[PDB]
Parts: structure tokens; sequence; C-alpha cells
């Protein structure tokens, strides 16, 4: 009876904090994410700069 | 900015080299063309000493 109401304060408190620990994840992922981008984007920074390089030569 | 100044750099240095041996070309064939003349004058000489009189 209250127990089990207690049991659900601890199992809403628990899922909150699960939705906590998604949204940290969520950042991690985000940023690894960015991570990549910032590599695809100096590399072809690196490929516009390359062909200017050659052009030049 | 690096290599672009450098690659310029020496483009510019290049093109004053050649320019250089250019100069150097053209002057040292002004060099042979005298002594060319010289070697003439000399020939000439040797023909003058030929002639006893004037040679006297």
């Amino acid at each position: 009876s209250q127990t089990q109401g207690i049991q659900q304060l601890l199992q809403a408190e628990k899922r909150a904090a699960e939705k906590v620990a998604d949204a940290r994840k969520r950042k991690a992922r985000r940023l690894k994410q960015a991570k990549e981008e910032a590599q695809m984007e100096v590399e072809q920074y690196r490929r516009e700069r390359e062909q200017e390089f050659q052009s030049k030569q | 900015e690096k290599k672009e100044k450098q690659i310029e750099q020496q483009k510019k240095i290049q093109m004053s080299n050649l320019m250089n041996q250019a100069r150097l070309k053209v002057l040292r064939a002004r060099d042979d063309l005298i002594t060319d003349l010289l070697n003439e004058a000399k020939q000439r000489l040797s023909k003058v000493v030929k002639d006893t009189t004037r040679y006297q």
C-alpha cells in the first residue's frame, strides 16, 4: 500500500535520473558528431586549398 | 600564407637569376668577339714581319 507508493517515489526519481543520463549521452554524442563534421570541413578546406596551390604552381 | 609566400619568393629569385645569366651570355659573347679581333690583329702583325725592308 504505502510502501508501494514509496517504491513509486523511488522509481520516478530513477527514471528522472535516466532522463538526465540520456541527455548527457545525447550531449556526448553531439560533441563527437561535431568532431567529425569539423574533420570533414577541414578536409574540404585542405582540398580547396591544394587545388588552388596546383593552379598557382 | 607560409607556402604561398615561399613559392612567390622563389619565383622572384628564379626570374632574377634568369635575367642574370642572359646578361652574362651576351657579355661573354662580346668578350669572344673582341678576342677574335685581337687574334686577327696579331696574325696581321705576323704577316707584316715577313717583309724585310719595313721590318728592318
